[PDB]
């Protein structure tokens, strides 16, 4: 929950051991790697923790 | 009813940018349209009169606008045309907002019960239940209904016949300085040759606004939010010419020797009215895009940091480069790019190329109904609060970047030549479009008892401070009396001046950080000014900020527009100056007047 | 649709003869006449 | 008629 | 082959792209949105070049003074201070100028034919195998016509200003549409209400575009079966009589208080499928009959319907001519367009295309049709073009399948009834004062209304500029008055007016500049013929000679309101009575004029040439 | 035997491929060239746009109103008997409208070329580096680089860019627009009275009406010419000499085009012949181009995949055929083909049309039939260069060859022959009409004063966009001269103020002359010059090929300059070639200098040399 | 010049 | 403004 | 390194004995043979010394 004036950035660390992680959101959201351009909002993300 | 296939090729969208004759034909009618309404011979004539009116405003030292200098006159010609076209669109939006509010019950029924139909059909239905002046949402109909002011500005025609190379060497004589002021540097000449303004009609905006709207209040808020973003980008476009840099040109890269089955296209859009750019790549049936910032660019790279990604685009492709000027905003172009990506599988390669190029070059919506709906849905998303792009952050950063460039260029030129030469070539007064002291010539098509009505809309203000408004009236007859009416929510104020050929101050207003003013004890976001003149020839209105480079009000968004609602229903009512009496002038609230007669008090 | 109607086969064959490309139109009309001759005999023997 | 032309013409008449 | 019409694509119905045959294939201007957008922009540019909205606003005050100075009777005054009347005058004045110029060019063509009637008769009789277009070229060369091209490109080049079709949306730009009074019978409130039109008139203008047919179009149908010069001239006059009557009806639809329908095309919502079908509904504003064209596959069907006597439930009236079954309830996208051809011209191509339905591809059928309706561009297929002109003559001739006189008369009665119904309805709702503002009863028909025609002069004789105005032909009978307004830079000037008849002319000298001056008063009978100095005339020529002129205007006024109509002349009526217009060309030199020269003088008094000095 | 040039040509790759037919629904199909004359929809749309541009810049209502003022100005020049330009006559007024518009476009093009020379000469070191370093790139690419190192106002060589950069005054003259509403065929029968002659003078004959309906002027921009000029240029001097050589040929053709209207003959019309019922894979096209501004014509035939062309002289025809002698042959062309004829107006010169024809002939095997049709028709009808970069360069290389000294066509011989033939036609038509009608009628319809664009007394209206301390600067370029004799220049100034103080400045190589006149609404003679047979004049002791006139007016409304030759039909000067331009070099860099009338004293007026001034401050002497 | 402008200018002159 | 109109208007004022 | 005002041309001669030479640059550069048009900047070139 964000109570600030502007949009915030939350960093997620899933380690390096797990092979695949699937992220689902209640609403479409934006996720990108560190220092990488943000994509358009979407419901589901398939990521490699490494 | 199976066809032989010849008809389907005729309705197939065409590659306007790639085909040269199509690109030659469009430049010609855009030049003709600009010369039809703005004549170079006429503009050169009114230079002397405009210079006198600007000098007669009695501006403070360091804020004077000297039209005798060639650079300032050229920037005024661009600014006045750009500000005029934006002013009519804001006036049309205010009129549309009024009509929706009179028919809220009927509008609400349409929005609730017409979710199935297309966006264009919903817009046509909405414009019919309201008594809208323009009831066509098609591109052909919009061109017919468009007026003279809203015509886009053609840059190359503006910078024609202006002397560029004037060389005075180590001479400080008054005669030499006078010759120097008559010319413009080469940098400004390249700026105008790559300048084309884009002004979006309210009828085009109603389709994105009504695509997901459920109530009349939401529809009005969506319309206002889009025009808040649209007006902000128009300011950035004018400031780009004010600084001493050269604006980039949009271009398309095609293969030097294209193949039938292995062709590719790369589009780079550099909207002058915007803070972000778009790069679209078409390799086969795959479409990729990247949104990049137009600020912070180094000398080596023409692209700034990319803020939104839609794949991988290779801007180092080798081939022929064709320059073109966009007729849509970055948000409008991005909306189609997202829509085209989704429908790439169901669309032929020729359809992908034709639909994209027609929209950027001619502002033509695709004939496909499914494609049209998705684009307008994406247009709403990009202009909403949940937009993937933080427009406020990028608009503010572009403002900061442009200010730094002006200081760097002015200091660099000051060292090379001097302070006097630097001021001629880089005027510091102009700054932003809404900051600049500008005039808006008014057209009047309504006559009440021999008095022609000229309408001007004060605000909305993107800047805060103190603002003064002045009116100049030229008439054929001597010793006339003209009246000024300023309309608000509570009432109107009537003024009689009876002075011609000179500016006369009619209003002084104070705007706070929220872009609202206190007019007779009430908060107003905008006001309507009507000037009544008998046997008029020209009526001009000047606006002026007390200080230079007024600070900017934060751009309003959807939530800000629904929070506070202002009534503009009173802007339609007018008075009859022929029947005015002495007691009628002054500030008078509606409670005093009888119903329907706003000229004479009870 | 888009055909003319004639009272007799005599009128039909003469009209096509006088039209443009008449010499190669009457050749088709002659085969039609022999087809119609077979149709008359067959349908009279087997009325449906 | 332009503004400068109208202003100049009125000066001649007066 | 058997077919005379040969499709550009062969029987395989496939034409390779980039080949010459594909390059010359017709284009679907209506169906293509790029093509439709381009045509609208060029049309608007042409209208704004010749007619300037900023100029018409400035000239409003000058025109209002002139109309009041005519001293018209109560109930017949034209008040241009009212916004509704000013908008109606703007549309009517441009409409009448275009019709006037077309009539003037027709008279010159008639004179040229009669001068070389021996050569013209030889061309018409000897040469019959050539097409209509080729016959027009030979006739326009044998006669020394100023315009010698029937091609669409040559016509547009030589069309000139004043005949450009009026663009409704440009006229309606910037006018106030909504004003409320809220029960305020006051001088100030009534003055404010008079400044704004209502929504109905705004919608009428956005669906308005006039059609004016050049004499070079009329000549091809006229000479398609003509055998003599008299038949050619009689056919030319018969077509233009029908055109002028339809043009009058077009203006009357704006005066009566109802929204005119808009022509549209219905095409399937899904593009690029197997099923292909198109429906065209043409509502000609300048006519009494409409057209509905349906093309399913290669099958073409049409229906001609009456534009009058229709209930609110159905836009279409009764069907007066049938050519198949057309379904107007088809669902799909609707694209609105403005027709640039008359109903007869649209109908002529529909009949020709039906005959060659199976001999042309669908793209050819659509491209040829849409180019004609939306651009007035005749088909490039010469065989198809010739058949269309043959049907155009038949639709105009006495053997026409459509009784045009009956339908035009019904349209006039229906429009008059609608005006009365709308006036009574608004009278009850608001009041007499408001009703008169919005539905003026003074305008009525185009040639019945008091109207002005600005004149342009390119001929200067000894420092005197000649402005030519053609009086007549008249479609109404009664008493008519003519007035002239002359604006000149010089403080004091003398200008001359001349009226040419069959035998002699009348010379008038006047001095009053800015106020209108009456020049000629005439009486016209039920046959549209006036008695000008003992000789029956069907039209007269008025020439104004002014030195250092700036503007010259001619005002036409009928003594009584709603002048009764004259039955439209046909081919038999035109060949019955012949009038000579060869005298409309001769001029006079006001500089070399004496007091004895002024007045009515017959030709016998003058010498050969020297129509100024009366000494023989 | 067809003419064979050994010109080196780049390889050309077609969009259609090996099979020589484009695939359906491809990007190549969308960028293919397509016919504009053959298609009716395009040939109609382009004529409408061409007419619109003419009415925007030149309004018939304005030009009709200015007739009274223009007639007075010509009368006030006080010309000798037999040399007076009487604009009260309709034929003379019509010819003046054509002459004034054509000369204004030619003057503006010459002005831009003069500035382009100045920028090149200023940046000679950088220009010389580009020419010798970059010899392998295309001609268009070389032009883009050259226009960038110099601070050219128009830096675009693309067709869309050239159209935008072009302004009013260079728009081609639309002939049918001029001849609209003019009375034709006024008939007075055996009347010699003053009233009859006055009516006769107000009309024109049918022949002049036909001439105007087939007229369309062609004016080539300097940016178009820079590409042919830089194909083989090695130094800056060679590039400038090539630029001047091309415009010398171009200007000579413009004078001939005006001379065609002056004579009593009707001008031919360019037309295209196409099959009545075109059949796939059996189509053919025949193009006949009669350039108004030229002495030679072109016939191009496209049968199958074969391109055949013929260049025919436009002079010496016996009226039995519309083609003169053949000067260059490129095969056998059959002009007796039967088919539909379509009339068009060419927007390119004969030298430009021939260059593409030669380039297309060499690429016939490598290009499909449709590409040849599309590229040819686009260039002839719209002046649109082919998108094929290799084909465009080949066209420019041929364009240089046709203008160079080693051209297969002797342009000087044919241009001179056309002048002699046109003079004979005027005498024959005048004598024939002097017999049938009277001498008075002959003078009205065939005026002797109008000979050619740079001989007839013509006016040129000046446009002013530069203001120095309240004074608007109007610029007129005196010269170059194609005729030798004595030439007088006059200036007409109209100002809203009752009393006005206006100045004239004439700039030469060494110093400038400043004059004050203070006379309104009447011509004032400024300069009288004597031009020798080589086209140069002695202005203050030095040879000048051209001068610059700048007029300074306060609160100006219209400034007109009149050019007048002492005797009618002034003898011509042989057209300069590349060698002539290289041999003698004149410095035009001083034409950019300006003065400030407001800061002018009485001693500064007169003739002063540059050494009398400081750097800058050219208004006030030391 | 428009007719309105010409009439107004003439009145000013006289 | 045309040169004809300007000269005519100048004469009226003078 | 270029310390001059404008761009410079550097001539490379690799002899005639070597069969293939591959050129890679830190940044994309322009290279072409004698009397040949200069291409767009590329990272790598493959050349024949002959």
């Amino acid at each position: 929950l964000n109570t600030g004036a502007g949009a915030a950035n939350i960093t997620f660390n899933f380690g390096q051991i797990a092979e695949t992680v699937i992220l689902k959101g209640s609403v479409p959201f934006q996720l990108a790697r560190l220092n990488q351009p943000m994509p358009a909002a979407r419901f589901t993300y398939k990521l490699r923790p490494l | 009813t199976v066809a032989d296939g010849t008809f389907n090729s005729m309705i197939m969208p065409r590659a306007v940018i790639a085909n040269e004759r199509e690109h030659f034909m469009k430049t010609r009618i855009d030049k003709i349209e600009h010369d039809l309404n703005r004549s170079a011979k006429q503009e050169m004539m009114d230079r002397q009169s405009l210079a006198e009116d600007y000098n007669a405003l009695n501006l403070a030292v360091g804020q004077e606008i000297k039209l005798d200098i060639a650079t300032q006159h050229q920037l005024n010609r661009l600014g006045s045309a750009m500000y005029k076209a934006d002013h009519e669109r804001e006036t049309e939006l205010t009129d549309l907002i009024n009509r929706i509010r009179e028919n809220e019950v009927t509008v609400n029924g349409i929005l609730e019960n017409q979710k199935a139909i297309t966006a264009a059909e919903r817009a046509d239905l909405l414009l019919e239940v309201v008594a809208s002046t323009a009831k066509s949402v098609s591109a052909a109909g919009r061109a017919a209904a468009d007026g003279s002011g809203v015509v886009p500005v053609f840059g190359p025609s503006v910078a024609n016949g202006i002397k560029v190379g004037i060389d005075i060497a180590d001479s400080v004589a008054e005669a030499a300085i006078a010759v120097k002021e008559s010319g413009i540097i080469t940098q400004l000449n390249d700026v105008y040759h790559a300048f084309q303004s884009v002004h979006v009609a309210p009828n085009d905006v109603i389709k994105p606004a009504a695509v997901v709207a459920g109530t009349s209040t939401e529809l009005i808020g969506n319309l206002q939010a889009i025009y808040s973003r649209l007006r902000s980008h128009s300011d950035i476009g004018f400031k780009k010419a004010t600084v001493g840099d050269v604006i980039p040109n949009s271009y398309m890269i095609k293969p030097v020797n294209s193949t039938e089955y292995a062709s590719w296209q790369l589009y780079v859009i550099h909207p002058v009215q915007g803070s972000l750019g778009l790069v679209v790549q078409l390799m086969g049936d795959a479409l990729t895009y990247n949104v990049f910032a137009q600020y912070g660019n180094t000398s080596a790279s023409e692209f700034g940091k990319t803020v939104l990604t839609g794949g991988a685009t290779n801007t180092a492709l080798e081939g022929t480069k064709v320059k073109f000027q966009t007729k849509v905003t970055a948000q409008q172009a991005l909306a189609l790019t997202m829509a085209l990506k989704d429908a790439a599988s169901m669309l032929s390669q020729g359809e992908l190329i034709g639909y994209f190029e027609q929209y950027i070059n001619l502002a033509l919506e695709p004939d496909n109904l499914s494609l049209q709906d998705n684009m307008h849905k994406y247009h709403h998303l990009l202009t909403s609060q949940n937009s993937p792009i933080d427009w406020n952050y990028h608009d503010e950063e572009m403002h900061k970047w442009l200010d730094s460039r002006k200081t760097t260029n002015y200091d660099a030129m000051q060292k090379k030549d001097g302070t006097v030469i630097a001021d001629i070539h880089i005027p510091k007064v102009f700054n932003d479009l809404r900051n600049t002291t500008l005039h808006c010539k008014l057209e009047g098509k309504q006559t009440i008892a021999g008095y022609t009505v000229y309408e001007y809309l004060i605000g909305p203000w993107a800047h805060y401070g103190d603002i003064d408004y002045s009116v100049v009236v030229d008439t054929l007859n001597e010793e006339t009396k003209w009246y000024c009416e300023v309309i608000g929510i509570d009432g109107h104020l009537l003024i009689e001046k009876s002075v011609q050929h000179k500016p006369e101050k009619i209003l002084e207003l104070t705007v706070n950080d929220s872009g609202v003013t206190s007019f007779n004890g009430r908060n107003h976001d905008r006001l309507k000014l009507k000037v009544y003149v008998k046997d008029s020839l020209s009526v001009k209105v000047f606006r002026n900020w007390i200080g230079i480079n007024a600070p900017r009000v934060k751009t309003k968004m959807f939530n800000d527009h629904i929070g506070v609602k202002y009534d503009y229903s009173h802007f339609d009512k007018n008075i009859s100056p022929a029947h005015l009496t002495l007691t009628d002038l002054g500030w008078h609230t509606w409670d005093q007047y009888n119903a329907g007669n706003w000229t004479n008090i009870k | 649709q888009n055909v003319n109607y004639y009272s007799s086969f005599d009128e039909f064959i003469i009209s096509q003869y006088h039209a443009q490309d008449g010499i190669n139109r009457v050749s088709t009309c002659v085969i039609l006449g022999l087809a119609l001759q077979a149709y008359d005999q067959m349908r009279r023997a087997l009325p449906v | 008629l332009s503004e400068t032309e109208l202003r100049a013409l009125k000066k001649l008449s007066t």
